[PDB]
């Protein structure tokens, strides 16, 4: 969608997706979290875990 | 930004043609013209403010005569607006050639869709950039609007250019249904000067009807606008204070 | 892919006409028109829903009778609408004419749909910006949709315009083979509710009809249109409470 | 950009012509013509005031015979006036030919705008950047502009070309409509000696009229013009010392 | 690529008219259409499913009918089908009217290619979008290709569209010509089996065939697809254990 | 860059429209031609210098019979003179057929004026890039520079091409309306030798006449013209020396 | 290189039409097709190698007949040589009614390079993207190879396709003017095989020749070939051992 | 250039047409064709060297056969040139039919370049990138030159093609003016083997001519070119060693 | 229809309009706005609340 700026967002992303369950816990969190479009969201964060 | 403004033929992803819509925007910077239909007669209003001390006072007189019970009013290209109100003319007296039938409204109006539509698909050409107002009486008095694309619709009370968005909200207030000719020029007028947010005097607008019982086109005369205008303008001035 | 969109003698390197597409997106900035199929007939229902009541709903026509046993009904521009069924009109006619015999259902949807065809051939014409629902009875019922693109597809229920995916997923449910004139009627009535997200005002929908039985044409009044629209809303009301 | 604009056939998001409003401005470029309507006829005068002694004095011309009883001016390019004019003497005489009618000055107008009007529609080929200013006596004088685009004004005095702007404002206090002929043909050159901002010499300048006594296309040879002009020079003298 | 594919008259360094090889990408977007020649006819067996069960799927339909011993099926627009067969349709009757012979199915296939293809060559109009299969008997089984670039290539089974890949593949080892009437008939419908990825219903499915020893198309009804449909859906299933 | 000069059916907005003002630079980039106006004829030079000893020092030609009265030279493309020229000698010779009357310069000037902006006027189509000088006696010497515009430009002296601005200097001050046929003759020939600022041989000029007392075309032969050269050189030297 | 390519007017600046250049390109990508004429005779050999077994046992075709004694073959785009070779049929019989001569294969020749011509002239139609080598039999053996160009050369061998080079280079060693009829055509179907990489079999070439002594063109049996190759095998694998 | 080059109605603010020049740049791809004229006849000599030993010396020739007393020479593309001298036959064959009267060398190339100028003017179509050495002799001998634009010039000694810059050098030093037809001949063929640079063979050039005793075209036999090659040979190796 | 530089000013743009409402019951951020017309501005600064 932009050359510089979907890559630059895609790396703060799929540092984000690392602690979430890429191998290492919840740590009981217990997210929560907002949006408003699901069309946006990598199929990655977007399965259940 | 694209190019589906950069060609007739080509749509864009929103369903819509931004080109004829930009023919739309032809209309609105032509002064306005508005026309009330009521259940006695249908009366057409249009701008002859347009123009300098310096000009003729019947500078365009815009309320064209198209049938003897035919009168239109345009707002865009003035260019535009005289070859279909020519065009017009012509597909009135072809009815009455082929038939020996007075021209009903509606099919005239249906012409005149036809006639813009072939100039709105067809891109070796562009489509009309006027918005005419169609009214006359067949039997009933119809008021109608035909645009740049060649589309019908039906009004019983509307106006076209840069004074059609104050008209249509007034006419949502005050318009109603057991209105009277006499009534519907009262209330023309006042819708006449909400547009040009000023005062009417008889000389900068043209009137022109078609009644049910004459069943002919009438000039309003100058002389008789005076009283029309009289009482028009007592709405005038206090819709136009704050 | 990225200008491959803006001729219509263009297909783009993954197959698809995106001209087409955005040719189907007009229909959709239209008003819906349902048509659904019993056995008893055939039942076109069209919203005459309008945005305001300075235009006259009843007389803003939306289905028009094409041949004296078959129907059809519009979606998108008028303009389109109105070059596209006075072809239709030439067309039903014109089978008589050298046949002597009112046009089938498969036949006149085909032939609207080569008219179109010819549209998206050429680059220097603007492909149609409507869509018809063809429906009336030859010897049996039949309901069509042709599409801008000039493809036909027969269907038992279809909608064409914006609700075109709520019919859907409303007479994938209640849908049935085995209807009846009176229950198809009220079906397709429920779902043109659903569309609107409102109740139904007899002066604001249109339905025409071709029986099997008859094979004359008919069309429903507001007066008549009353027993149904009661039976209908309560259903609507239910059914949008959740 | 802007524009939207290399094709006529394509109106500018604004709505308005870019093709046509750029051909408004190519009258302009071209030389000042100045039309006074006065009650006792009407005079066209017309700039032929150019280049050096290399040029003769007469340079074509401008202001052609267009019929007995009409004439008209040109001001803008020359090519596009030769073809413009050619159509307008034909039409004159085509009247008289279906008619055996001396052609009125309005209706003559109307079909110069008219012809003009396909030349901004087909984009197959270019506008012309050229007005011509109509003046005669069909039984009453009138005056009227034709435009590129093919609008058409009435004026009662005007001014076109290079003293377009200029001499609007010179007339709101000067001009009245109860001027003499005379003063009229005096006025109408006080404003010429205005635009190119020097005394006239009448050996370089080229005047015609049509009066109502007359209805017949004359011409004022220089010996005769010299006294206008000499009741031309004080006022201009007096407009540049202030 | 780029550039040499937003036109039809541009190359590209390859060679390639890429433009024509993007509308074989228009057919290769649904559906399968087969074609199984054998040394006792040719069977050509197509796709007649057509999206959910509110359209009905038991009709359109691509065993077009053609002659009395010609047929296509096809794969690609529907819009482009009709005009297509239609032409077809033209030049088969054309061969009755002039040489009192049925057209052979060389000849038909050859002309319909050509016609195809002067479409490509001229600019401002495209080839058409769709594929056809020219199956017949003349007094000899033929199975033919005619592909939307306007070539055409003679197969002894082929498939086009979504099926094409997947045919092709299973072709390599069954095919042979030791096939009959019988044995071609089921294995072209195990062929399609695997092409949709699913067992076969004769309700979504169509098959007509032109036999040596009648000359005839014939159009097979359900009942009498049924029995064959049985012997196939056994191989398909165990085709699907892969 | 511009974008107002890819086609002539876009204006600038500016005014002076670009494409045919590039249609003028083409005009000055070629070799010069000078018409020089007396009251005992016209006298018309252009240039035959071109090329070396490969090319013809008889090379035909630059100076044209239009008629047996009118001659014509040239600044341009000879490619675009050609079709030009050829035109001019029909055109005169229809004056002919139709009225038994020799065409007069100006009315012989305003119809190749006519025929240029045909070709100006269209766009899918370019102007010649040509100027013209038509010289001739009807019975008064007349002279006319017809633009590649197709614009019409009276001068009583002139020239085009390369050497235009030293003739154009050259004549201002010099030229009189009292010179004889011999005086202007020599006048011209200076002109010319200050334009290749070079001498005068008399193969590198063509030079014809219209005399007023036979009121024909006559062209000066090889040796004839060599006397008035003899007497220019001694002139082209002096100015040289500067 | 760029926007040389976007037409087929335009011209690159080095006076190389770059659309025309991918038209050659258009020829090496398509099936190698060779000609070798001899004092007896003139045989045309085009490869009719399949990529699978599921394409028929001749597909249709390779090596037209187009007259008595001429004969052509393709390479290149296959959809183009249909329409081509429908034209240069029809052009050879034309010749047949007009002076009832077999026309000579160079006038042939003439005519199909003037119809290419024809199409590479105007801008609107795409020219031929297809070489057809017409070879015939006439006052002696002619051959020529015409391009896409519009251009024809004679050879006294040839060659186009994907085998172009390899063939080339092949005669110009071995192919000499003392060669029989049997000598000549042998050692094309030895260019055939290395140009395919492949062992020659009746199925994967297609021959016809022309003779003198019978001054008709014959279309060799697949079992008339069997002889050839076998003589054939031998030279070809000893250059596939080099 | 950009994008006032890519189009052949554009206009350069240099004031050229590039696209025509480009189409000189095609004249200069092509091979070298030279011509000289001397008082006791026309000499024409061609290059005729093949690329392959495969090639055919008989046509790859530009001498053509036009008029008993006309040949002419090409240089361009050779498909351009074909069609454009067979209408240089046409030509000079209408001229016969209606006057009477061989058409003279001169009247041919007034005609011949108006034909180029249609395509040269015409946005539709390209014009040929040809240039033609149109060589008769009528009374007396005639040489002139056609040029891509369709300008004529008359020459004494000229080249087009590849080797023409040399060849202008070559007959600036060399030829003069007392020269017979034998000395003149010798003279060309020791030009044209400056061009191609090598010491000729009489079997890749050809030779036509045409002297005005004879009044005919001849067509030099290898026989008879063979004594001024020799001679050639001698002055050719002197200049391909200093 | 899309741009390419209006995704830019949407990513932040939301970061604007999500702070004006959030300023919790505890503090009074209180935020004056200008702008040239609402005939430039979007639905969703034109949002009531
Ligand atoms: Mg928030």
């Amino acid at each position: 969608s932009d050359t510089s700026g979907d890559r630059e967002v895609q790396r703060t992303m799929m540092q984000l997706l690392a602690e979430l369950d890429g191998f290492d816990p919840r740590g009981d969190v217990k997210v929560i979290g907002a949006t408003n479009r699901i069309d946006i969201l990598d199929p990655a964060i977007l399965r259940p875990g | 930004q694209m190019g589906y403004d950069r060609a007739i033929t080509v749509f864009s992803p929103d369903g819509r043609l931004f080109q004829v819509e930009y023919a739309r925007e032809a209309v609105k910077r032509g002064a306005t013209a508005i026309g009330i239909k009521c259940k006695e007669g249908v009366i057409l209003i249009a701008d002859k403010r347009v123009g300098s001390k310096l000009l003729e006072a019947d500078t365009i007189e815009k309320i064209y005569k198209i049938d003897e019970h035919i009168c239109a009013a345009t707002s865009g290209l003035v260019a535009d607006a005289r070859v279909l109100i020519d065009r017009a003319r012509i597909e009135a007296q072809i009815n009455r050639l082929t038939y020996d039938e007075p021209i009903t409204v509606k099919e005239l109006a249906k012409k005149i869709c036809d006639f813009k539509q072939q100039y709105t698909q067809y891109g070796g050409v562009r489509p009309f950039g006027v918005s005419l107002l169609i009214a006359g009486v067949d039997e009933v008095p119809k008021l109608y609007e035909t645009d740049p694309s060649g589309a019908l619709l039906e009004y019983k009370a509307t106006a076209i250019g840069m004074g059609r968005n104050a008209v249509t909200e007034f006419f949502e207030k005050e318009y109603r249904d057991d209105l009277s000719f006499d009534d519907a020029m009262v209330l023309g007028l006042v819708a006449m000067g909400l547009s040009i947010e000023s005062e009417l005097v008889p000389e900068n607008i043209e009137v022109g009807y078609v009644k049910v019982d004459d069943r002919t086109f009438k000039e309003v005369s100058p002389e008789e606008l005076k009283p029309y205008v009289e009482r028009a303008n007592e709405r005038i001035r206090e819709l136009l204070k704050k």
